[PDB]
RNA sequence: CGGGGGGGCGAGCCCCGAGGGGCUCUCGCUUCUGGCGCCAAGCGCCCGGCCGCGCGCCGGCCGGGCGCGACCCGCUCCGGGG
RNA sequence: CUCCGUUGCCCUCGGCCGAUCGAAAGGGAGUCGGGUUCAGAUCCCCGAAUCCGGAGUGGCGGAGAUGGGCGCCGCGAGGCGU
């Protein structure tokens, strides 16, 4: 027997008033700071208020497969970085006292970030996708937004983060982002993320503007209030 | 003696060499003593009428 | 306690989460005795204190 | 997955780090005021002090009256090449602390007192 | 806590092949005595060093880590109002 | 840079309960006898003490501890090996 005979078990029991209880989880249970407690019910009032529909297109939003296209899009079009700028300027410094610089080159089509920035151009209908950030902290700043757009026949689309968005664009946030015009080669894969987002958010707004997103209750009243519809189910179903 | 002599003293002075020395009475140590053993043994007693009770049943 | 005509009792339970003794003031049912053991809650069975 | 234990939410223990001043806040430290000539005024010579002298093997001194007895036996040990056994100090009215300095059994208060001028 | 699901001594009902399974309840197990009660056992799975067999996720010596034990998911901390 | 100290960071543990003030009669370790001045003395001097803190390197002794067994060698006191 490779067992010494004295190790034995001393199993404890945790039932009420016997050996005392281990250490269990307990995150639902914990006085949580008045900002923590703050943002959580924030979220749930988001869901059991009646959402309006013009804040509830913004729920709705793009998936894994269309959203990583665009964000592949636009890695061939972010603005120039800094230090990147410098080399444009610097070399047409250079070209222009030494090799026939009349310096009108084409500037190459690369996107554009801001609200009024984008609407003056989906106003003046130059504009072939715009994308929008969904988590926008005034959401008056887009609110508008999709509205103007499909009264102007320009395609949008509506994407997960502001943080992600305002990452083609070197920033931190940055809430729209368009495609004014693209590379000819590039021309393919605009055309297709086209008319597969218009599809979905351009020719639907009157399921949209129709549209109102909360009076979901809670899963502990749910519980309750659906364990009396078996009680009357089970009433006269019998 | 007052509490804070009791820093001065020594060892032996403060306790006397038994269990539960110098703070119980040894006239509640013996009972604390044959009732912790009754307390144990009629636990094994309704620990085997408990499997009789379920061996019968 | 003064100001009262109850006698209060202080009773030792022991908290079941960690190792230690809470110790309450229940307002004393005539009969309660020193000694004697006062169960709480929902399975307690019905008699005095 | 780091459970949470206890209920509480005591706020967590952040990095502090150390002052780092880009100049020092002012130029030059201030000199030293209680020095070992400005911390012994003046020996008294009462009649009631030389009596305490060579008796007691004592010295009487009038004393600034922000001086401690450990600052006392260290400027009296420094000017008069003496050593001391204890200080014993108090506060006249006229607010002036006096202080009889006990020197130790191999120094003689009746010689030191006359290099110090005093008899 | 609310749902769920585990468990099962056991009871009601339903099914059953008498092995068992499903629904319902019960429980979350402590009531004779002025006792003791925590900082984990046990099991499992790994890894570091050392020794031995040497094929080393073999076996020994020394030293650690995670999972079950201590069921899973959640959206208001739990109650009482409105 | 032995080992120890110090500090930096990482893991681990920690209920409180209120920043702080409030008694020269409450709580609060430990000083007594003799002598001394013109005026001070449990405060100076002499002689006996005493508490608290430090005592690291530990200042010194004492305690922890100095057995028993077996095996030899020795007349024996005893010595060595395990
Ligand atoms: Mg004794
Ligand atoms: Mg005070």
């Amino acid at each position: 027997k490779v067992v010494n005979l004295l190790f034995e078990k001393r199993p404890k029991n945790f039932g009420i008033g016997q050996d005392i209880q281990p250490k269990r989880d307990l995150t639902r249970f914990v006085k949580w700071p008045r900002y923590i407690r703050l943002q959580r019910q924030r979220a749930i009032l988001y869901k059991r208020l009646k959402v309006p529909p013009t804040i509830n297109q913004f729920t709705q939003a793009l998936d894994r497969q269309t959203a990583t296209q665009l964000l592949k899009l636009t890695h061939k079009y972010r603005p120039e970085t800094k230090q990147e700028k410098k080399q444009r300027l610097l070399a047409r410094a250079e070209k222009k006292a030494a090799g026939k610089g009349d310096v009108p080159t084409k500037r190459p089509p690369v996107l554009r970030a801001g609200v009024n920035t984008v609407t003056t151009l989906v106003e003046n209908k130059k504009a072939q996708l715009v994308v929008i950030a969904h988590d926008v902290d005034p959401i008056e700043l887009v609110v508008f937004l999709p509205a103007l757009c499909r009264k102007m026949g320009v395609p949008y689309c509506i994407i997960k983060g502001k943080a992600r968005l305002g990452r083609l664009v070197h920033r931190k946030t940055c809430t729209t982002v368009a495609f004014t015009q693209v590379n000819s080669e590039d021309k393919g894969a605009l055309a297709k993320l086209v008319e597969a987002i218009r599809t979905n958010y351009n020719d639907r707004y009157n399921e949209i503007r129709r549209h109102w997103g909360g009076n979901v209750l809670g899963p502990k009243s749910v519980a309750r209030i659906t364990k009396l519809e078996k009680a009357k189910a089970k009433e006269l179903a019998t | 003696v007052r509490p804070k002599v009791l820093m001065r003293l020594s060892k032996t002075k403060k306790h006397v060499s038994r269990a539960y020395g110098g703070s119980m009475c040894a006239k509640c140590v013996r009972d604390r003593i044959k009732r912790a053993f009754l307390i144990e043994e009629q636990k094994i007693v309704v620990k085997v009428l408990k499997a009789q009770a379920q061996s019968q049943k | 306690d003064p100001g009262r005509g109850a006698p209060l009792a202080k009773v030792v339970f022991r908290d079941p989460y960690r190792f230690k003794k809470r110790t309450e003031l229940f307002i004393a049912a005539e009969g309660i005795h020193t000694g004697q053991f006062v169960y709480c809650g929902k399975k307690a069975q019905l008699n005095i204190g | 997955k780091k459970i949470r234990t206890s209920p509480t939410f005591r706020r967590p223990k952040t990095l502090r780090l150390r002052r780092q001043p880009k100049y020092p806040r002012k130029s030059a430290p201030r000199r030293n005021k209680l020095d070992h000539y400005a911390i012994i005024k003046f020996p008294l010579t009462t009649e009631s002090a030389m009596k305490k002298i060579e008796d007691n093997n004592t010295l009487v001194f009038i004393v600034d009256v922000k001086a401690n007895k450990h600052q006392i036996k260290q400027a009296v040990k420094k000017l008069y090449d003496i050593d001391v056994a204890k200080v014993n100090t108090l506060i006249r009215p006229d607010g002036e602390k006096k202080a009889y300095v006990r020197l130790a059994p191999d120094y003689d208060a009746l010689d030191v007192a006359n290099k110090i001028g005093i008899i």
